[PDB]
RNA sequence: AAAUUUCUGCCCUAUCAACUUUCGACGGCUGGGUAUUGGCCAGCCGUGGUGACAACGGGUAAGGGUUAGGGCUCGGAGAAGGAGCCUGAGAAACGGCUACUACAUCCAAGGAAGGGCAGGCGCGCAAAUUACCCAAUCCCGACACGGG
RNA sequence: GUCUAAGUAUAAGCAAUUACAGCGAAACUGCGAAUGGCUCAUUAAAUCAGUUAUCGUUUAUUUGAUAGUACCUUACUAUGGAUAACCGUGGUAAUUCUAGAGCUAAUACAUGCAAAAUCCCGACUUCGGAAGGGAUGUAUUUAUUAGA
């Protein structure tokens, strides 16, 4: 019964219409994924052209990018922090696209002290912004999910840095 | 809310503003060039592609969230009268904050993909004229 | 050999110890070829991280199996994404005392090697080989991964590191 | 079929053997391509298709006890079984992952469920009686049988009128939303959306009895139980300031002693007129207890305690002693018991729904008589 | 309930008429695949023990393993199950089936002796029955005969002699066309595959080099116009 | 409930039908329970 | 105004005669109305 | 192949001037799914949108290209009834399964399978083959053959 | 329903002068059935038509091309299992009902180690052909850079 059609809606003139045609297979709406915290629970489904997409529903580790310095690592997921759409998603701790989520700091700190070597979160090219260093001494940074976990099966994204970092931290304070 | 951002231009780097032309002999306004508004539905700012149909016309409604309405009049030929009959239409287009918006002006709009139920279109040029309210009438 | 390693682990669990007991499922999921990386990130940065009490009881078996899994060539792909990123992530997620015991198990004959004496050059040592060049290039890949994923913290093992790598270099320049 | 403890042995006849199972496609691939020797005797099923391929939400057995309706997650649906015939009667699907259901009739012929997309959907064996979209988001559900009216707690604050927090209610012989039962949750951010805010603004649990008086007990996220009375349409009590979000709410068989619990994992048994606790237990870790109901061996009374850390502890009430505790090896979303005796059913985050048998508490139920002989076979094994 | 007992190690099977449900009483309350001694059956059955593998009750409903019921139970069956061949593919048909528990209500019991006693059953233990086909793959035949790397499985085959029509002609031998045999033609096909591989790659090398010198010439002419 | 069943036959001395009625049971379940009883008294004896 | 967020008190036609009220209650109502009288407040 | 999408063109009627917002009515921001764009759906707020150039409502009476001409060409819902599921590149096949309902078959009574058009009568009196082949043209398959 | 030199033949199938050879029932595999048409409440620019657009999408089949990806501490070494058909023991009153027992194949499902290899560079150069310098695919997702 779920779909994407327009036959149930009204026109630009505000007028409705029957235009009753039976719901067809290219109009298909599929049930959403509440990608939450758990071990890997990903299903695979063939689609138009038999093309398989990965519906993740429980996920534990995502790959996130410290790309202002040049690495990305597969770290664990703590839990959602904020969703711009819905506090209910924030309540039930769901992983969607563009979702700011706290993650671990151990392999990132390992890479920092492996390349630069300066201990972090405990010359001049090794430089961490102070709020990011607060996240580092907390051991749990703020990244964001920029992948579709329901439509790619995976939680990939980038760490939160600088302007968007202060923006979303202020929104946490809101 | 969330943070407005150009989706694939790296900002948080320690060591740009992407704006594209639409071509077709159009000029990206300076407000679209460097004006710090960011909207995914503007042609120069967002990643939408203008193609196909080019049109123009007169606004009747500027008072909406980045959405104007163009009243399209034409002289339909009724054969029973052997005459040309005035028929007004109503159009839809997304307003970029790049242009200065006037009411009753002649606004040039080009076709992009459908951005809502109604909007399939984007402003590319505005001609500031002294057009009056809906009492006025002209083939355009 | 993965089958050898699996029967080995079965006899390891035949040794019934309370240190190895709460992680045995993680050992089995490490040895299962379809859940290697994800079982590794279940082990580390998970809820069931290693308790430091029986950590001494659990380290040797897991380091030995992890060495064997870094060595095994069957399931690895081509390029760097074949087995190089595996060793990369292994040494990225291992501990420095675990790195000392890891280099201890990694260096078979060159664990106790001396390249410099009271004299300058130990030619009596340098005019001998304990190893084939296949295991030598593997050794150098291992220690390169060690140094790159460690960084500064390579100080307390230097007296083995420099001896091993400098013996390999001097054997190389002798053979050229 | 195994057994977790020594003295009082529980018996997981069925469930996920592995907390992280492989993909089932690769599993059957390795099965059909590999030689394997499994324990064919002791490994078996009771009932056909006792799984949901991702997880499940809520199960209930009927008042007739012949139906097993379980709501499951991947391609969200609900499996209904005739437990007399040990198979799926059918499996009907829905539009989103269900929150929680309730059976109206003594058989499965009438079901209703609160569904995550702000909906209350109804179900006959013919099909679906049309869902009602509630105004605001909700947590749980209760049913006035003596005057058929569904009531549901709601999260957030009300839009107009007061700023309490509400319990939506709709009568079955009327058809309308009668009135949201205003239950005070507290304050919220004035600059926000209409769905409330994340920090607070939730009514969580609601409990009632349907043989005794059945006072409308409500539980809200500031850790507060309120009371309404049927035929009064009004609040009766405000009580129970606690630290955690109150998750448990269940009347006893007498209809007087209440056993609530807070999301710190702290369970409290109260008398309705004694404000002092009849009993208190702070156990496990801080990971929240979810489900707590009373249960009786044919002589004594005891209590469930289900905390989501794979912790299911049966405590005593008359002595307070922890009678037994089980680790079901997975996270679990629902627990029931058979009201006959014996079996403890648990919908999990895992693949297969997992269930348990206890012999010291009760017997194998009326539809699985030979389970006593199965635990006897285990007794011959050890 | 009559008893079809098989000695599968002997390859033999035998249905036997069995009365005296008193003597059958110990078979009750037994799941399939479980071990029960035939010693309380009869005096020729001393030392004998067997597992139970299936059976059909009155009205011939077969008995699935792993189902806790004593009575007849209405199940649903998918493709890869026994007791049910699917009418079409991807098909889950719902069918009634007798449960594991050996009740009083059977007609036959499928059993298999897994260990003999000292007595020999005159028709079950006594007669040997070979596998109708031996293996076809060369590694399988090499494993059975424990052959070496040189021993010519081609002559170490198993042959079958048959007498055809034509008024009693000579016997005729049959040999199962070994699948996993490396033939020089197959080796040649591998050579041909890798030859086409290297030929493709050198052709890409040639066209890349000639395109490189061509584009060098073209940009030389372009900047010469410039 | 084993102790009650053991009382009801071993010293109260009645039959399986009145046992089925009294402690509320359909059939041979109490017979299987005494099979368990025999199992435990045999694992004690010897 | 919006999708469902307002309680449109509309009589629902199939949702009209679902279940008859079944008074399953064990006491005599005088116990409980005295009980609600002398709850915590009294 | 399939799938959206743009401008134009409907027939009549004001005893049809207000309508839409009554499953959002229009935006714009964010998420979900879809092969993708899309209030298509879920959170956020803004205000609409159409109409006396004829909205909206009513009525049912459901054409286009090939141009001396006529010719010739093209042109929604269901498979006993609702509900759910299953293959495939493409179906929500009506091909299947499951429940409910309703018939209704055999039976040794414990069980088990299943639901079409065509024809003749339709007063007791009446009127067109129960023909044959895939021979040609065309269509489908491991495929020169097989089936239509 | 579906067979070609070019899938799997031990039919204890026919026909003959040495794993196999021809014909070849059966069975597995792959293809098929998005139609041929039958019924009946209609569809009043929503279909439909012209006219665009996909820089917003999926595509078995067609033919065209199409893959540089070694080594990487085992020091050692052209691979697996099922099962069908088949042989037998039955059950029931029984339908595409099928139980037990014993076989065997894949273009069915499954894994898959020679000091070289291959690129880009090349100093010197007799067109010599080369010292020796660097480096090791693809599919998925995210971030960055280039895109002159």
């Amino acid at each position: 019964g779920i779909s994407r059609d327009s036959r149930h809606k009204r026109s630009h003139t505000g007028a409705k219409r029957a235009f009753y045609r039976k719901k067809r297979a290219f109009e298909l709406g599929r049930q959403p994924a509440n990608t939450r915290i758990g071990p890997k629970r990903i299903h695979i489904v063939r689609t138009r052209g038999g093309n398989h997409k990965y519906r993740a529903l429980r996920l534990d580790s995502g790959n996130f990018a410290w790309g202002s310095e040049g690495c990305t690592r597969k770290t664990r997921i703590i839990g959602v922090v904020y969703h711009p759409s819905n506090n209910e998603l924030v309540r039930t701790n769901t992983l969607t696209k563009s979702a700011v989520v706290q993650i671990d700091a151990a392999p990132f700190r390992q890479w920092y002290e492996a390349h630069y070597g300066q201990p972090l979160g405990r010359a001049a090219h090794g430089k961490v912004d102070p709020a990011l260093e607060k996240q580092f001494e907390a051991g749990r940074l703020y990244a964001i999910i920029s992948s579709r976990p329901g439509q790619s099966g995976r939680a990939d994204g980038y760490i939160l840095e600088g302007e968007e970092l202060a923006f979303y931290q202020r929104k946490l304070h809101k | 809310r969330a943070f407005l951002k150009q989706p694939h231009i790296f900002l948080n780097s320690k060591v740009r503003r992407w704006y594209k032309d639409v071509g077709l002999g159009f000029k990206t306004p300076k407000t679209a060039i460097e004006g710090h508004y960011i909207d995914k539905k503007c042609p120069f700012t967002g990643m939408v592609s203008i193609r196909g149909r080019i049109l123009t016309g007169r606004v009747v409604s500027t008072k909406m969230h980045r959405t104007i309405i163009i009243r399209r009049e034409y002289l339909h030929y009724i054969p029973k009268y052997n005459r040309y009959e005035k028929r007004h239409k109503n159009l839809a287009a997304h307003v970029s904050p790049a242009f200065r918006v006037e009411e009753g002006d002649m606004v040039v709009v080009g076709q992009c993909r459908p951005l809502s139920k109604t909007v399939r279109f984007n402003v590319l040029r505005v001609l500031p004229r002294t057009g009056k309210s809906v009492k006025k009438f002209q083939k355009f | 050999d993965i089958e050898l390693q699996k029967l080995a682990l079965k006899a390891i669990l035949t040794w019934k110890s309370e240190g190895i007991k709460p992680y045995q499922e993680h050992l089995e999921y490490l040895l299962d070829e379809a859940r290697f990386k994800n079982e590794l990130t279940v082990l580390f940065q998970g809820d069931n991280k290693i308790l430091p009490e029986h950590r001494s009881e659990v380290i040797p078996v897991l380091l030995h199996l992890l060495y064997g899994r870094a060595i095994s060539r069957k399931g690895a792909a081509s390029g760097r994404h074949g087995l190089h990123a595996t060793r990369l992530a292994i040494i990225r997620q291992l501990d420095v005392e675990d790195m000392g015991s890891f280099l201890d198990i990694g260096l078979g004959p060159l664990r106790a090697i001396r390249v410099v004496d009271e004299q300058g050059v130990r030619e009596s040592v340098f005019a001998h080989e304990p190893l084939p060049p296949r295991k030598q290039v593997g050794l150098l890949n291992m220690l390169e991964a060690v140094i790159n994923e460690l960084g500064t913290s390579v100080e307390p093992y230097m007296d083995a590191l420099v001896n091993s790598v400098l013996y390999c270099l001097v054997n190389a320049c002798r053979k050229l | 079929k195994l057994t977790n403890p020594g003295p009082v042995p529980v018996y997981t006849v069925a469930g996920p053997s592995t907390a992280r199972p492989l993909p089932d496609w690769l599993l059957r691939r390795r099965k059909r391509s590999a030689k394997y020797d499994p324990e064919n005797l002791n490994n078996f099923e009771l009932i056909q298709e006792f799984e949901f391929e991702e997880a499940s939400n809520c199960v209930r057995v009927s008042e007739d006890g012949n139906w097993i309706m379980s709501t499951g997650t991947y391609k969200p649906q609900f499996h209904v079984h005739n437990t007399r015939e040990l198979s799926l009667s059918f499996s009907r699907h829905t539009n989103s992952e269900n929150v929680t259901f309730l059976l109206l009739s003594q058989d499965y012929s009438k079901s209703v469920h609160l569904q995550c997309d702000r909906t209350l959907e109804f179900h006959t064996p013919m099909g679906c009686h049309y869902s009602i979209r509630i105004p605001r988001f909700g947590r749980d559900l209760a049913y006035l049988r003596q005057s058929c009216e569904v009531l549901v707690p709601a999260v957030g604050l009300s839009s107009d009128g007061s700023g309490y927090g509400e319990v939506f209610r709709l009568d079955l012989e009327r058809g309308q939303f009668l009135r949201p039962w205003q239950v005070d949750v507290g304050e919220d951010e004035p600059g926000s959306g209409l769905q409330g805010s994340i920090h607070a603004g939730a009514v969580n649990v609601a409990a009632v009895a349907e043989n005794t008086h059945g006072l409308c007990a409500f539980g809200t996220s500031i850790g507060t139980v309120e009371f309404y009375d049927p035929r009064s349409k009004s609040r009766v009590a405000v009580l129970g300031n606690q630290d955690g979000e109150i998750t448990a709410l269940d009347y006893s068989r007498d209809g007087l002693s209440l056993a609530l619990g807070t999301s710190t994992g702290q369970i409290r048994i109260f008398d309705l007129r004694n404000p002092r606790p009849l009993l208190k237990k702070d156990q496990g870790m801080g990971l929240p207890i979810k489900n707590l109901i009373h249960l009786t061996t044919p002589t004594e009374e005891r209590k469930l305690l289900s905390a989501d850390k794979r912790i299911i502890k049966i405590w005593d009430e008359q002595s307070g002693d922890l009678w037994t505790s089980v680790e079901p090896l997975v996270d679990l979303n629902f627990v029931t018991h058979v009201p006959d005796s014996g079996m403890i059913l648990t919908a999990n985050e895992g693949k297969q729904m997992h269930c348990f048998f206890i012999p010291n508490l009760g017997l194998a139920p009326r539809w699985c008589h030979f389970l006593d002989n199965l635990v006897h076979e285990m007794e011959s094994e050890k | 309930m009559k008893l079809n007992i098989s000695h599968p190690a002997n390859g033999s099977q035998k249905l036997i008429e069995v009365e005296d449900e008193r003597k059958l009483r110990h078979f009750y309350d037994k799941r399939m695949g479980a071990e029960v001694a035939g010693d309380p059956l009869g005096p020729e059955w001393k030392g004998y023990i067997l597992r139970i593998t299936g059976g059909n009750d009155k009205q011939g409903f077969p008995m699935k393993q792993g189902v806790i019921a004593p009575n007849r139970v209405r199940l649903l069956l998918s493709e890869g199950h026994s007791c049910y061949r699917p009418r079409r593919d991807g098909e889950r048909k719902r069918k009634s089936v007798r449960g594991c528990i050996v009740g009083p209500d059977l007609s036959v019991l499928a059993l298999s002796i897994v260990k003999q006693g000292e007595q020999d059953i005159p028709g079950l233990t006594d007669v040997v029955h070979p596998k109708r086909l031996g293996p076809k793959r060369a590694t399988k035949i090499r494993r059975f005969f424990s052959l070496s790397k040189d021993d010519d499985v081609r002559k170490y085959v198993i042959r079958r002699e048959v007498q055809p029509k034509g008024e009693g002609k000579k016997p005729y031998t049959k040999a199962p066309r070994i699948q996993r045999l490396v033939t020089p033609q197959r080796l040649q096909h591998k050579r041909h595959r890798i030859a086409l591989k290297r030929r493709q790659q050198e052709k890409v090398k040639e066209e890349a080099a000639e395109y490189a010198q061509i584009l060098a010439k073209r940009v030389a002419e372009a900047k010469a116009q410039k | 409930l084993q102790q009650a069943i053991l009382l009801a036959l071993g010293l109260q001395r009645k039959d399986i039908d009145t046992l089925a009625t009294e402690l509320n049971l359909p059939g041979s379940q109490v017979l299987a329970i005494f099979m368990k009883i025999m199992r435990k008294v045999t694992q004690h004896f010897g | 105004a919006s999708k469902g967020r307002k309680l449109r008190y509309t009589v629902h036609e199939k949702l009209q005669n679902f279940m008859a009220p079944e008074d399953r209650r064990s006491w005599e109502e005088h116990a409980i109305d005295r009980l609600f009288g002398t709850l915590f407040g009294q």
